RNA sequence: GGACCUGGCGGUGCUUCAUAUCCCUCUAGAGGAGCCUGUUCUGUAAUCGAUAAACCCCGAUCAACCUCACCACCUCUUGCUCAGCCUAUAUACCGCCAUCUUCAGCAAACCCUGAUGAAGGCUACAAAGUAAGCGCAAGUACCCACGUAAAGACGUUAGGUCAAGGUGUAGCCCAUGAGGUGGCAAGAAAUGGGCUACAUUUUCUACCCCAGAAACGAUAGCCCUUAUGAAAUAAGGGUCGAAGGUGGAUUUAG
């Protein structure tokens, strides 16, 4: 990159800046350092999670779109909960969560697959080899089984970020094509409990 | 050696040759004056600024060499002569004597310098224990004489950027405190107007930054500077921008903003800034394309097939 | 003394173009209307067709001046990629290096 | 055309193809008969554009044909190789002296003969087969002192200087009796070559292997016999007649070995006892036990020569001198 | 392998002189452009017409002065001039060269309408650079 | 006299020496031009040279005593001709309100000359590209203005229906 | 036949690594469709060359005539040239390249070990190696010292090119030379690389990013203009409105 291994990365949150400490600052200042990168923002609204995302939707690097639609879904996700709530039916407090990100940061975790089946050649054949993944693997598994759900095909003349909010919705509690799959892999691994032995790692 | 001080002489003849020639007079005059004459004259213009035309003072044309390592009737000089690269060797039991004195008693150079000051040439390896052994000696404990031996090698680096250059404050018209700053970035170049105190709103070449940026990404990018520093509405701004698209625009501006408020915005919060990463130029800029390559770095098909 | 045969036919077509190109001119504009009869236009172009090919200027090609090779030559040197990069390479075109980018 | 035209060393070049014809004419010299005050008439002053007749131009064309055939004779000239063991093989002959030393050091009383030459192949990764040259040389001035060395490089001219540097610098002294001789007989086993080596009279001359006898003269070693039998590798040959050369006792060192007097009865004169060599200090009057019978594991050929048992017909032919 | 002008390491004992042993990537950076003219400039017109005269040049400059051209000419224009820097080994008499000169000058100006003057650079030698 | 060394050093060398470089040879140089024979050219050439009045600096005072501004370039290449052809042309910018005579036909002389005249800077600004010659040009450029002149002066019959 | 030495190779052992590379991993592609344009094979009276990595929008920064070499028919003979030949040899070559190379080695000249064999020459608490020279590097260009260009020796592959130009050798020299008129290219097919889609992150219109409609795709021809030009290949407009409804084994790039 155009960045040296001189420079280093720099770290935005501005409540660090609100107080080895003494030390690492003293080296900071001692050091060159990269400029912020474009998403990545010193806002309060701003959630990390939400903005990868956002990214992984990105198709052709027009990025502005994708975080129209991310935005549409959440709001979508808002209507069907108000809907859910205030005017029609009962002002169900605790079985209704209001929050969007919140939502969506569930049905995150929930799409979270905590066994992942790697391939392993052997003799001359290939075995499905349980394998257990590392958190970001994991995280990465879940938003990218959910966009390529949104995409399908099979729900034809819907617009995205409906069907993305109710994808959201369903994960909530615990429905939905994402987490049949999770499952599906559950029950792959689980098949092949006897080959945890070919793994060499 | 004979044939090196002839053409001192005659150096110093062309130096007052050239001297005479140009409007200034003195036979003494420097270097730079002589160099810049040389340029006027034989204006080479080529990049390689060793293939251009230059004369000196000979001593430090040429690379000398240590002429003359025995007398006449063979029996050389120096007593390690036979060993090869003698001085070092020297130098080591130099140094090897100090350190059994010392016992009895009670940055670095670098290997292109260390040959240069001795003349004979140095392997790595020889060059680590040297370093090694001088290192040894540091430890030790030592004397004045010592001490000074070691500086001999030793040599500083000067260590620069660190603080941003903090701009003026300037008054004109009436006395409002103004901060003129500049950033540019993926072709496009900004310069930015703080006035300190005048609570409220940016403009970008007079339009509003909410007209001017429809996209809230390009506002964030807008505000990002003011908000980490948390004056966030307390300050005016007129912006000129130019050149690039939007993003690169609004990253521009942003740079500016920043450069603005370091003017006036106390030192720590200014590091603070400059950690976090909106007071340096991002140098990513698009890439050359290639005539083998069907972009900057993707290349034609089946090239293993 | 050209360099080929080809050379030759092209400077020939050169020639005649040169000869007979206001004639060819003069021809084209009473032909090229909307303006003025048909008969007349029909005439014209009867009269262009009648001229002798070669004189036509569409059959100039261009070559090198060097080694009479029709492709790979620029118009602004009138030499082949390969002539005009020797000539560059040792140095015998001002203006002309390298391009380290 | 002109342009289509180029110069002459790249056309060189192509003709050869070494890569897997301007000195007659002068200055002023032209096809059309020419004259001009700067060059082909007198230097400045005639001063006038002449021409020449057409007979003139024609007898200087004829003149220079001639020159041209001339210097194509001059090229074509065989010059006489002398005739080194075999016409087409670099054994017995001469290189010159070796080339003088850094400080000086010259050696003309030296003189250099070849002894083999062989075209030695080595297959490396990227290039192949590596034919390279790899020589035998010796070198010796008479009076005893003589040498060798086995020079290899790319070429052959320079595997033949490499090996006459080494020569000169790895030198053995061979003591002889008088100018002519080896001091006694020799049996030396060297590796798998054995050399058995017979001390001769004068006037025998030297009978013995081609590169032996080349040797012999170069050390100075006049006239001897000597049979090679085993295996015949040159080098191993060279080496093992070098240290049986020096491995052999003077008459002196015998004497100071065991007192006493070397004295040598010789047939051709009479009875008369010649002192050879007697020994530089005492005298040991303990005569030699005369052991009779005396063990001496002896060679079955000499016995067979001396009987005249063996008779083969290649034995005693009549050769040219040495 | 790029082999364009760049001279050819076979052995230590090639003699080698400066503008003839560095390579077309150096054209800028190490050595200097041989011929001088505005036509390559831009926007400038006449360019191909002059490297026509160019390559003739030296040609010329070949076959007159045989065996007597150390390195390659410098051929520079000034509005309507045309002056050339030719290093010539002293091997002829001066006389000759003399006459040789001025025969030249006043072909070459009568060719191209031009008033030519070259002057010469005379040298014992060829100024050996490398021994590649 | 200069002992100059013109050249890349070689690995262990020096930067080649004066009496036989390519280099220095090639290089356009100032040899001649020396500050002190520059300034004794000047002296010489004080001559030639009769100094302008005191229409003075700013460009107004000049404006207001010389309208117009012609202003045909001419280019100096190298070689044997010097036709150029870029050198024949030339414009003409006048200032409108420097002209200072015209009422209605300032409201002509607009819609006359369409692409021309600046709004900004009240300036007609005719070129010439026609005829060969360069003085030809400037004088057809000049007749040119004056006929516009006229003919937004000397106003139609037909212009009332507007 | 034996025993070596140097290489090459080993579905050869150990150790350590490839940070778009070897796998798992990412992102976007190709292979399925229509076209566009190359190759092959076929057709044709009718080019040639490249043709595993290292050919296949390649020589061509361009084939309507030209170009042009090709084929048919008709002429010309000191002929644009003190001839000519795009005739044969890239296994005679120069020149200009590919390739390992996204790599660090290659070397003259000495000296030493091999009883003076082909050969080999490593140990920093150092056991025999020393070295000009070329390369890497260093300097340079571009937006810096980063990055990317450029650069990259010796060899490899008798790698590419006698049709870029030049030429050794061997041929044709009322023809393998030269000039004219016309023509030659079309796909039963196979395959390579592009472009475009197959739609809702879409299509159309506005605006060039707060809108309003819709529920595609865009060739192939068909006609009609326009541009070019002696002469029709491109550009536009109507018309029509294919297949395709995200692509198998495999594989390409970052
Ligand atoms: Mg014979
Ligand atoms: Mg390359
Ligand atoms: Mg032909
Ligand atoms: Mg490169
Ligand atoms: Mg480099
Ligand atoms: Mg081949
Ligand atoms: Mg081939």
């Amino acid at each position: 990159s155009r960045y040296s291994p001189e420079f280093k990365d720099p770290l935005i949150d501005k409540e660090y800046y609100r107080k080895e400490e003494k030390y690492v600052r003293e080296l900071k200042k001692t050091q060159l350092i990269k400029a912020a990168p474009a998403g990545k923002t010193s806002s309060v609204f701003e959630d990390p999670v939400i903005s990868k995302f956002t990214n992984m939707m990105m198709i052709g690097g027009n990025k502005v779109l994708a975080r129209s639609l991310m935005i549409q879904t959440l709001e979508a996700v808002k209507r069907k909960q108000f809907e859910k709530y205030h005017a029609a039916s009962a002002e169900e407090q605790a079985t209704i969560e209001r929050n969007p990100y919140t939502i969506f940061h569930q049905a995150l975790k929930n799409c979270e697959p905590m066994i992942g089946l790697v391939p392993i050649l052997k003799g001359g054949r290939f075995y499905q080899v349980p394998v257990p993944l590392p958190d970001r693997r994991r995280r990465f598994l879940a938003m990218k089984w959910m966009i390529t759900e949104c995409r399908d095909k099979k729900h034809q003349r819907t617009l995205m970020p409906e069907k993305l909010s109710h994808k959201l919705l369903e994960a909530f509690h615990n429905q939905g094509p994402v987490i049949k799959r999770k499952h599906d892999l559950h029950k792959m691994a689980e098949a092949n409990r006897a080959l945890a032995h070919y793994r060499w790692w | 050696e004979d044939f090196i001080k002839k053409q001192i002489e005659e150096f110093n003849i062309g130096k007052r040759h050239l001297a005479n020639m140009m409007g200034e007079d003195p036979e003494t005059f420097t270097q730079e004056d002589i160099d810049r004459a040389i340029a006027y004259l034989f204006p080479s213009g080529l990049f390689e600024k060793r293939a251009r035309p230059v004369m000196k003072h000979p001593e430090q044309i040429f690379p000398r060499q240590r002429a003359i390592q025995w007398g006449e009737d063979g029996r050389p000089f120096h007593y390690l002569f036979y060993t090869g690269k003698q001085s070092y060797y020297s130098l080591m039991h130099d140094v090897y004597g100090m350190l059994l004195n010392l016992e009895k008693h009670q940055r670095w150079l670098i290997k292109e310098e260390l040959e240069e000051m001795l003349v004979e040439k140095l392997s790595d390896l020889d060059y680590m224990q040297f370093i090694r052994l001088l290192e040894k000696l540091l430890t030790s404990q030592c004397g004045a004489a010592e001490e000074e031996f070691v500086q001999r090698f030793r040599r500083s680096v000067t260590l620069e950027s660190k603080k941003q250059l903090i701009e003026p404050v300037q008054y004109d018209e009436q006395g409002m405190a103004f901060s003129k700053s500049e950033g540019k970035r993926k072709t496009a170049k900004a310069e930015a107007i703080v006035y300190k105190h005048g609570s409220g709103r940016i403009k970008v070449n007079g339009i509003d930054y909410q007209l001017y940026f429809p996209i809230t990404q390009d506002r964030e990018q807008l505000m990002f500077p003011f908000h980490f520093v948390d004056r966030l509405g307390k300050h005016d701004v007129t912006c000129t921008v130019s050149g690039g698209g939007r993003s690169a625009q609004a990253g521009a501006i942003r740079l500016a903003m920043a450069k603005a408020l370091c003017s006036f915005v106390t030192e720590d919060e200014v590091e603070w800034m400059r950690q976090a990463g909106l007071l340096t130029t991002d140098p990513r800029v698009r890439e050359r394309k290639k005539p083998g390559q069907e972009g900057a770095r993707r290349k034609f098909t089946w090239k293993k097939r | 003394h050209y360099v080929d045969w080809r050379m030759w036919r092209d400077v020939k077509r050169r020639k005649m173009a040169y000869e007979y190109a206001d004639e060819r001119l003069r021809i084209n504009s009473l032909r090229k209307n909307t303006i003025l009869p048909k008969i007349l236009q029909d005439v014209a172009d009867e009269e262009i067709a009648a001229l002798p090919r070669d004189s036509c200027p569409v059959r100039i090609r261009n070559r090198c001046v060097m080694t009479s090779r029709p492709r790979g030559v620029k118009r602004r040197w009138r030499l082949s990629r390969i002539v005009f990069r020797h000539l560059a390479d040792h140095g015998q075109l001002s203006g002309i290096q390298r391009a380290t980018w | 055309s002109f342009f289509t035209k180029l110069t002459a060393d790249e056309l060189w070049k192509g003709a050869l193809a070494e890569t897997g014809l301007n000195r007659g004419q002068i200055i002023g010299e032209g096809r059309y008969g020419f004259l001009w005050p700067g060059l082909n008439v007198p230097l400045m002053k005639v001063q006038t554009i002449a021409q020449r007749s057409k007979e003139e131009q024609e007898k200087v064309e004829a003149d220079m044909i001639q020159q041209r055939e001339e210097w194509d004779r001059k090229k074509k000239m065989k010059v006489k190789r002398e005739r080194g063991w075999s016409g087409n093989s670099w054994g017995g002959i001469s290189l010159g002296p070796p080339d003088p030393g850094p400080c000086g050091e010259t050696y003309e009383d030296f003189d250099t003969r070849i002894l083999e030459v062989r075209n030695v192949f080595t297959m490396t990764a990227k290039e192949g087969r590596k034919k390279s040259i790899r020589v035998l040389v010796a070198v010796g001035n008479g009076k005893g002192a003589a040498g060798f060395s086995i020079g290899k490089a790319t070429d052959r001219m320079d595997a033949f200087r490499k090996a006459k540097n080494r020569a000169v610098h790895h030198l053995h002294y061979i003591e002889r009796y008088e100018d002519h001789t080896i001091f006694h007989d020799i049996s030396l086993r060297f590796k798998r070559t054995h050399i058995k080596m017979k001390k001769q009279p004068k006037g025998y001359g030297l009978r013995c292997h081609r590169a032996i006898i080349t040797i012999c003269r170069l050390i100075g070693i006049k006239d001897m016999y000597a049979k090679v039998s085993g295996s015949i590798n040159m080098l191993s040959l060279t080496q093992g007649l070098f240290r049986g050369l020096s491995r052999q006792e003077t008459h002196q060192q015998l004497a100071d070995k065991k007192g006493l007097h070397v004295v040598e009865i010789r047939e051709e004169c009479g009875p008369l006892p010649i002192v050879v060599a007697s020994p530089r200090g005492p005298l040991r009057k303990d005569p030699e036990p005369e052991d009779e019978v005396p063990d001496v594991k002896l060679d079955w050929e000499d016995v067979k020569t001396a009987q005249g048992m063996k008779r083969s017909v290649w034995s005693n032919l009549k050769r040219a001198a040495t | 392998k790029n082999r364009a002008a760049r001279v050819r390491v076979s052995k230590g004992d090639k003699p080698v002189t400066y503008e003839e042993a560095h390579a077309p990537h150096y054209i800028a950076h190490r050595k200097g452009w041989l011929s001088l003219h505005t036509g390559n400039l831009d926007g400038e017109d006449h360019a191909a017409e002059r490297t026509v005269e160019d390559v003739f040049l030296r040609k010329f400059m070949w076959g007159t002065f045989p065996g007597c051209l150390a390195d390659q000419l410098v051929l520079k224009r000034r509005g309507n001039q045309l002056e050339i820097c030719a290093v010539v080994l002293r091997q002829l008499s001066p006389h000759k060269y003399y006459f040789l000169v001025g025969y030249s000058e006043t072909l070459l100006s009568y060719f191209y309408k031009c008033p030519v003057r070259l002057h010469l650079q005379t040298v014992p030698s060829k100024v050996v650079y490398k021994y590649l | 006299p200069l002992p100059v060394r013109m050249g890349y050093p070689v690995k262990k060398g020096v930067p080649m020496a004066k009496e036989g470089n390519l280099e220095l040879l090639k290089i356009p140089n100032f040899l001649h031009l020396t500050p002190v024979a520059i300034k004794k050219h000047c002296e010489a050439l004080k001559d030639f040279c009769t100094e302008w009045p005191a229409a003075l600096d700013s460009d107004e005072k000049c404006e207001k005593h010389f309208p117009i501004e012609i202003d045909s370039t001419d280019y100096v290449s190298s070689g044997p001709s010097v036709r150029n052809p870029r050198a024949r042309v030339v414009v003409l910018r006048v200032k409108l309100s420097s002209l200072n005579l015209d009422d209605h036909a300032k409201k002509k002389l607009i819609k006359l000359v369409g692409e021309r005249y600046c709004k900004t800077t009240d300036v007609l600004t005719i070129k010439t590209d026609r005829c060969p010659l360069r003085r030809q040009n400037y004088d057809y450029a000049v007749y040119l203005l004056t006929v516009l002149y006229h003919e937004s002066w000397n106003t139609e019959e037909w212009e009332k229906s507007k």
